[PDB]
């Protein structure tokens, strides 16, 4: 449990050195559950990278910090943020990664309305990432708009893998209470063993974000909302009259209480709602630097 | 911090 013991363990798996030897002008842009995110300038090129900083002493489960290393080493994809290097800097784990200059989807859903071409484009991109992760046994466990980042030209990428877990023939299900209350699958709140299906439920909640601006029960305390997710029928759109029958049918395959009956990522890639998906260009006008 | 991830006890 010793802090210095965990520092030593992390040193054996990260890259050697200190990225301050090649980065300038750190500017904090976000705060997450495990640390902060900064932009930095590569001194040699003038290019911008992102740097995630996580204090080992502030982690509820320090061992989840290895998730950043496992994902960086073994899982790369068009719709997953690319991670370049990891370092131990003092008491902090620093991950130098791709900078997604378009910011997070949260800023869009809380400030503007997406049309279904844009919603389908986000869902297709997320589902392509999840289909590849799930096929290799990786569960993200924190799908929500805050975890979805954008490039300046509207490309959509999944980020924040600090909470993921792996399943396999020898470990078929996970049991840990991990996620963000309003987005958690009911079987996970019920403390039942769960699998990749919980990301599909969370994606459904994110679809409700994209239509309503906020997840269900967001006005309720997080523990109250979890009880309602667990005990009540699947949450409803507040604006059901504002979604096409195609979107509603899509959402109906995501927000299924029985995880055996929930659609998988591979199945959802074939759903007709995703035929509405626009190109990344259709997402560009939603971002702060472009909207009015 | 309503949007923050939680990790069970």
């Amino acid at each position: 449990v010793s802090h210095e013991q965990f520092r030593a363990a992390l040193q054996l798996v990260v890259d050697p050195g200190d990225p301050r030897s090649y980065l300038d002008n750190f500017i904090k842009i976000g705060e997450g559950s495990t640390g902060i995110v900064c932009i930095a300038t590569v001194r040699s090129s003038g290019k911008l990278v992102a740097v995630k900083k996580m204090d080992l002493r502030k982690q509820q489960r320090r061992e989840l910090l290895f998730n950043e290393v496992v994902i960086m080493r073994d899982y790369q994809h068009e719709n997953v943020v690319e991670m370049y290097n990891s370092y131990l800097v003092g008491d902090e784990l620093w991950v130098v990664m791709e900078f997604l200059e378009g910011g997070a989807l949260t800023d869009i859903v809380t400030h503007t309305r997406m049309n279904e071409e844009q919603i389908a484009a986000v869902c297709l991109a997320v589902l392509q990432a999840l289909s590849v992760l799930h096929a290799q046994g990786v569960i993200h466990r924190d799908i929500k708009s805050d975890s979805i980042l954008l490039t300046h030209d509207g490309r959509v990428k999944l980020s924040d893998f600090g909470f993921c877990a792996q399943v396999s023939k020898e470990v078929p299900r996970r049991k840990s209470l991990v996620g963000t209350p309003y987005w958690m699958a009911p079987e996970l709140i019920s403390r039942l063993p769960y699998g990749p299906e919980v990301d599909i439920w969370s994606l459904g909640i994110m679809v409700i974000e994209m239509v309503d601006g906020e997840p269900p029960y967001f006005n309720e305390p997080p523990l109250k909302a979890m009880k309602m997710i667990r005990d009540n029928l699947p949450p409803r759109l507040k604006n059901l009259h504002k979604v096409s029958p195609s979107l509603k049918g899509f959402l109906d395959r995501l927000l299924v209480r029985d995880p055996a009956q929930r659609a998988t990522a591979a199945e959802l890639l074939k759903h007709p709602f995703l035929a509405k998906a626009g190109p990344p260009a259709s997402i560009v006008p939603l971002m702060r630097q472009n909207r009015t | 911090k309503k949007r923050y991830t939680v990790v069970g006890n």
